[PDB]
C-alpha cells in the first residue's frame, strides 16, 4: 500500500522537454490532519450575483472612516449599493481614502470626492495668495499618511505632498521631494507603518516624517538603512501582505519573479515553474498585472491577475515549499472572473472583468453564477518497473450535491499526453458514506502519473490517494 | 477521355465497433452532450434530430439504440441522425460498460449543398444566357449584367 | 462463446495474469500481442506433434492472410478454458510476473481433460499372433481351411 | 491541424449482422428510381490516381472484404449525375436502398448555378496572382496579402 | 427545416481493414505525406499531431501503429489524430506489404462539385432567409444584402 | 537521432573505447538509454558521457547494477 | 543497484599526480526532485543571431532612466 500526494504534480512540456510541475487547477490546499493523511484539498468557493452595476470593476478600497466598501465598478462610482458621485475615464484606478474626502485619482489628476457632496481637484495655489507655485504633472498612484495625501509625478523622480488645512493644494512652502539614490521613475507609492514607501524602477526607498516646526524645511527625510535595491514590474504589482509588500521584480534586474520584502532585503517566494510562466509575457503585457490579498478561514492568499494566468499563492499551506495554484472559469483555458475581493460585513464581495455585475462568494456552492466549473488534480511522476496497481482509492466527502456528478481519471506513460478517461461517480446528493475507487489499473511499464478531472457545481473535497502497488 | 467528376460511390452509414477487438456493439447506447461535459446527465445533452429521406427533421430522445450490425437502429435503420454543433460521445455497451469517451467531435454533413449555395452566393442572371432583354429582366433578381 | 478469435485468447490470458483487460487504465502495445500470438502458435504446434500428440480442433494460420490475430480458431468449447490458461502460464516469464498456483492447477486440469478422451480412444488391443490356432469350436473358419489366425500384418 | 485522419475507402457491410457482403452487387441507377432494371441507369467511371477515366459495366462487384473491386485491384467509381444506389447480397436479398446519395442533382443544379450566379473569383485559392487572373472572369478579389516579388 | 443541423453523428474513430479479407489490420504502419508523393520517403512526410483534451497539439513520429481493433493507437491507448487537410495516405501491413495507397484523400469526397463551386463565386448573405439580424451578421462574409426580415 | 559516447577509465587519467548509444529521437517521448554489459572492474573505474548535439540535452540519474 | 552522482566528477592530472575534480562542461545543475533522484542536469541555452553590429563587444549597461 502506497500513498500518492496530489498537492502538486510534476511533469514535462512538449515544447523543450523540461520538467515543469502541474499546479492543482481551481482547488486549494488545507493541512488539517485528516483520517490517514495530513491535509485535504477543497474547491474554491463559487460566485453568486448580488448587485447589478454600471460596468466592469476598476478599483476598490475599504473606507475606514465610514464603514462601507467603495468601488468605481466601471463607468461611475459606487458606495456599497448607493451611487454618490460620477467618475470619468476608462482603465484601472488607484484609490486612497481619507477623513474628509474619498479620492479616486483617475487619468493624470487627483480627482477627490467629498462627503459633503462636492468634487474637487488638486491644483497649484492661486497666484494672488503668494505661495511657492510648484510644477505639478501627471499622477500615477495615491496614498495617505497622517492627515495628508501623497502622489508621484509620472515619469520623474519627484513625488509631491498635500497641505493640511486645505487638502486640495500641494502645500504652503515644502512639497517637492525626490527619491534619487538611482535615476529611476517612481512606478508606485505606498505607506507602511508611518513610512512612505516609494517604489522605484530599480530601488525601494523609505521616507519617514520629522518634526519641522519651520517654514519649508524637510518635512520628510529619506531613510537609507531600509533600501531594498529591487524595483517593481508594474504600477499595481504591490499589496499589503503579511507585514511587507510582496511585489513583482522589474525587468531591470536579472529576471521577473515574485518576492517578499524582509527587514532590508527581498526574499523570493516563487518556484522556477512560476517564473517560467511569468517570463512568457512580454514587458508591456506584464505591466498590466494586478495583485491582491484575500484571507478567509485560516488561509492567506496572494492573487496575481496576469493577462492569461490567475496564479494564487497560499501562505498558510506552504509548510514544505511554496504552494501555488491557478484558477480558471471555462471548461477550456480561460482567465478567472472576479477582479477585486473585499470583506464587507460578514461576506466577501468579488468584482468582475467581463460583465457589468458584482457578486459575492458562497461556500456551499462551487459554481460561478449558474455555470458548472472544472477542477483538476495531478499526481507526480513515479518510476516503478513491471509493477501492477489495482486499488486506487481517493477519499471524498459527499452529501451537499444536486446530482450524482462523475469523475474522470487517466494515466500517462510519457508524462505529456493522457490515456482513456474513466467515469466514476464521486458525489451523491444525500449519501454521506460512500467509497470512490477503481478496482484495476494494470501494469505500468516504465512510469505512470494520474489525473483527477472533476466537473461540478457543488463543493468538491478529496483527501488521500492510495494504490496497492503489487 | 476526361469527363467531369461530381459524385463518388460511398457508403453513407457509420458502424460503431468495440475497442480492443473487432466486434460490433450489440445493443449499446450513444449519449450526445456538450464539449467537455458528461453526456449522461440530462443537463448536458443537446437536441438530436432525425434526417428523413426527404428534407425533414424529427426530434427523438437522446439515448440512441444500436443493432447487431453496429449501426444505429431506432425501429429500422435510421438516417444520419444529424445534430448541431460539436458534441462529446460516450458510447456504452449492452451491460452498461463504457466502451469509449471522446471530448471534441465535429463532422459536417456532406449532403444538401443546394440550400447552402442558395443561401451563400450572389444573384446575377447576366445577359449572354438569355436571348432577349425582357425575358432576362423577368428572371433577374437583385442584379443584372451585360455582354 | 465470445472467445472466437486468437486475439480473444491472448486478451483472456492477459486479463488472467492481471496485466491488462477492458477495465484497465493502461494497455499493452500491439507488438506484444503479436509476440503472444506467435508464442500461442508455437505452443499449439508443439502439442500436436503432427497428429501423434494431443489432438484438438485447431487451424494454423496461412501467411497468405496477413493478420494472424483476427482469424478464428477451430477450438471446441471445452478446450478454451485450458488453452488460454496454459498461454497465460507461458507468457508470465515474458514479463516479470509469475503465475499464481491456481492458474497452474487449472492448466494441469485442462491438459488432462484435453488428453483423456484421446487416451481412451487410443487404448486398443492388438490382434492374435500369427501362430495361434483356432479351436474346433468355430466349425466354419475351421471348415474353410483357415485354421490359423492371419496375424498382425 | 484541421481534419481528422480517417480511412476514406468505402466498406459495405450487412444491416442486421456484422458481415462483409461477400460477392455482392451494387447498382448505380437514375435519381429516385429503381436501378435493377436495365431501363434507367447512368454510366459509371473509374477514376485512377493520375486522373484517367474508364467505362464500366452496370453490375459493380464487391470484394470479399466489402470494397468495390474491378478486375483484380481496388478501384474508385465516379458518376457524373446524381444517382440512387441499391446494394444486393449474393443470394439476391436487399441490404440497403438509397433514393438520393445527395439530395440535389449536381448536373442540373450546376447548369442553373452557372446561369444565376456571379462569375467572380478570389485570390486566396490561387497561389500566384497571374494564375488567378488567368482563370478569373467578371471580377477578382485580392483576398490574401500577395507579395510583390 | 427544423434547424440547420449541419453535423452528422458518425464513428469518431477510423477503422482500417484488410483488402483481400475482412479482418482489422494488426500492427500495421500508416504513412502520411504530401499530395501525389510517396509517404515512405521521410522527405515527403508532413507533421502529425495528437489532440489531447486540453487542445494542445503534440507532434509524434510519422509511422502510426494500428491495434487489433483497427484503430490508430499510441502506446496502447487510442488517440485522436489531426493533420492539415490534403495528405496522401499509405497503409502498410505488419509483414511489409502494401494494403492501400491513396494519392489525395480529398478526392474520396461524396460531393466534389462543391470544391469547384466554392472557387468561382462570391458569398453574400441575404437578410430574407435568416430570422434575425445578428444571425445573418455572424455568418456574413464579404458584404450583405438588405431584404425583408 | 543524436548519439551519446560513453567510456571508462581504469587509472582515472586516460579513457578506453568510446561506445555509441543514441540518447534522443526527434519525436519519441519515451525511450530507454542504457548499456547492457560493462564488465569486470579490476581496481577502480570512472565514466564519461560525451554528447554532441544541437538540441536540448537532459540527463538525470545514472545507476549501475554493481553485481 | 548503486546510483552514481554526475553533478561533479573526481579525477587526477598527469602533470603532478594530484587529485583534481572534473567540472561538468557546458551543462548546468538544477535540483528539482526528479522521479527517483534529487536534481537533473540541463544543457546551457543556445545562442541565435539577432542583430548585426559594428564590432566585437566592449561594454554593456542597462540604462534605468530610459
Amino acid at each position: 500500500i502506497q500513498q500518492l500526494p496530489m498537492m502538486k504534480g510534476m511533469g514535462k512540456d512538449f515544447k523543450n522537454a523540461d520538467y515543469i510541475d502541474y499546479l492543482p487547477v481551481n482547488m486549494l490546499a488545507t493541512p488539517k490532519e485528516i483520517l490517514n493523511s495530513s491535509g485535504y484539498l477543497r474547491s474554491f468557493p463559487g460566485i453568486t450575483k448580488r448587485y447589478d452595476m454600471n460596468g466592469v470593476s476598476r478599483g476598490v478600497e475599504y473606507n475606514t472612516a465610514q464603514n462601507a466598501v467603495y468601488r468605481v465598478c466601471g463607468g461611475k462610482l459606487y458606495k456599497g449599493e448607493s451611487e454618490v458621485g460620477d467618475v470619468a475615464g476608462s482603465g484601472r484606478v488607484s484609490m486612497a481614502h481619507g477623513r474628509t474626502s474619498q479620492a479616486v485619482g483617475v487619468n493624470g489628476q487627483l480627482v477627490e470626492y467629498r462627503y459633503d457632496g462636492t468634487v474637487k481637484t488638486v491644483s497649484n495655489w492661486p497666484a494672488d495668495s503668494g505661495f511657492t507655485q510648484y510644477e505639478l504633472g501627471s499622477v500615477r498612484d495615491i496614498t495617505r499618511l497622517r492627515g495628508r495625501y501623497a502622489w508621484s509625478k509620472d515619469g520623474t523622480d519627484s513625488w509631491f505632498i498635500t497641505d493640511l488645512e486645505d487638502e486640495s493644494h500641494p502645500d504652503r512652502y515644502s512639497a517637492q521631494y525626490r527619491a534619487e539614490s538611482q535615476p529611476d521613475g517612481i512606478i508606485g507609492i505606498g505607506t507602511w507603518r508611518d513610512f512612505i514607501v516609494c517604489f522605484g524602477s530599480s530601488t525601494i526607498e523609505y521616507f519617514s516624517l520629522t518634526g519641522a516646526t519651520t517654514a519649508g524645511a524637510a518635512l520628510y527625510v529619506a531613510q537609507p538603512s531600509l533600501m531594498v535595491q529591487k524595483g517593481i514590474a508594474g504600477t499595481y504589482c504591490k499589496t499589503p501582505f503579511a507585514d511587507s509588500y510582496a511585489f513583482i521584480s522589474h525587468p531591470a534586474t536579472g529576471a521577473p519573479s515574485v518576492y517578499i520584502i524582509g527587514s532590508g532585503q527581498a526574499s523570493p517566494i516563487a518556484t522556477a515553474s512560476i517564473e517560467k510562466i511569468i517570463r512568457s509575457y512580454t514587458a508591456e503585457e506584464m505591466a498590466t498585472g494586478v495583485m491582491e490579498t484575500l484571507r478567509f478561514d485560516s488561509h492567506e492568499l496572494l492573487i496575481i491577475h496576469l493577462p492569461r494566468h490567475v496564479l494564487v499563492y497560499d501562505a498558510s499551506s506552504s509548510q514544505n515549499g511554496p504552494q501555488w495554484c491557478v484558477l480558471k472559469t471555462g471548461l477550456y483555458d480561460d482567465v478567472y472572473r472576479g477582479v477585486d475581493f473585499m470583506y464587507e460585513g460578514n461576506q466577501i464581495t468579488c468584482g468582475d472583468k467581463s460583465e457589468a455585475v458584482v457578486g459575492q462568494l458562497q461556500f456551499d456552492i462551487s459554481s460561478q453564477y449558474d455555470k458548472q466549473q472544472e477542477h483538476l488534480l495531478f499526481t507526480p511522476l513515479f518510476k516503478a518497473d513491471n509493477a501492477r496497481c489495482f486499488d486506487l482509492e481517493v477519499e471524498s466527502s459527499t452529501g451537499v450535491a444536486q446530482y450524482a456528478d462523475r469523475l474522470f481519471l487517466s494515466a500517462t506513460t510519457d508524462g505529456i499526453n493522457y490515456g482513456r478517461e474513466q467515469m466514476i461517480e464521486q458525489n451523491e446528493p444525500f449519501v454521506y458514506d460512500k467509497r470512490v475507487l477503481w478496482k484495476r489499473v494494470g501494469r505500468i511499464r516504465r512510469l505512470i502519473g494520474f489525473k483527477l478531472r472533476v466537473i461540478t457545481k457543488s463543493p468538491v473535497t478529496l483527501s488521500g490517494c492510495q494504490i496497492r502497488l503489487e | 477521355t476526361d469527363i467531369t467528376a461530381n459524385v463518388v460511390v460511398s457508403n453513407p452509414r457509420p458502424i460503431f465497433t468495440e475497442s480492443r477487438s473487432f466486434k460490433a456493439v450489440a445493443n449499446g447506447k450513444i449519449y450526445i452532450g456538450q464539449i467537455d461535459t458528461d453526456p449522461v446527465n440530462p443537463a448536458n445533452q443537446i437536441p438530436v434530430y432525425i434526417e428523413n429521406e426527404d428534407g425533414s427533421h424529427v426530434q427523438i430522445t437522446q439515448p440512441l439504440i444500436i443493432n447487431a450490425a453496429g449501426k444505429i437502429v431506432y425501429n429500422g435503420q435510421l438516417v444520419k441522425i444529424v445534430t448541431v454543433q460539436g458534441h462529446s460521445m460516450a458510447i456504452y455497451d449492452a451491460n452498461g460498460s463504457q466502451v469509449d469517451y471522446i471530448a471534441n467531435v465535429l463532422k459536417y454533413d456532406p449532403d444538401q449543398y443546394s440550400i447552402e449555395a442558395d443561401k451563400k452566393f450572389k444573384y446575377s442572371v447576366k445577359l449572354s444566357d438569355y436571348p432577349t432583354l425582357q425575358d432576362a429582366a423577368s428572371a433577374a433578381v437583385d442584379g443584372l449584367l451585360i455582354d | 462463446m465470445q472467445i472466437k478469435t486468437k486475439g480473444d485468447l491472448v486478451r483472456a490470458a492477459l486479463r488472467k495474469l492481471g496485466v491488462a483487460s477492458d477495465a484497465t487504465l493502461t494497455d499493452v502495445e500491439p507488438q506484444s500481442m503479436q509476440d503472444a500470438v506467435d508464442d500461442l502458435e508455437a505452443m499449439m504446434a508443439e502439442w500436436y506433434q503432427d497428429g501423434k500428440g494431443i489432438i484438438t480442433g485447431y487451424v494454423f494460420s496461412d501467411d497468405e492472410n496477413p493478420p494472424a490475430e483476427g482469424d478464428d480458431h477451430g477450438l471446441r468449447s471445452s478446450a478454451v478454458s485450458a488453452v488460454f490458461h496454459n498461454l497465460a502460464c507461458r507468457i508470465a516469464p515474458d514479463y516479470a510476473l509469475e503465475a499464481t498456483a491456481k492458474i497452474i492447477a487449472t492448466a494441469k486440469y485442462g491438459k488432462e481433460l484435453l488428453y483423456k478422451q484421446t487416451a481412451i480412444s487410443r487404448a486398443k488391443r492388438a490382434p492374435y499372433p500369427s501362430r495361434m490356432p483356432t479351436g474346433s469350436g468355430n466349425s466354419f473358419a475351421n471348415l474353410n481351411e483357415w485354421h490359423y489366425f492371419p496375424g498382425e500384418q
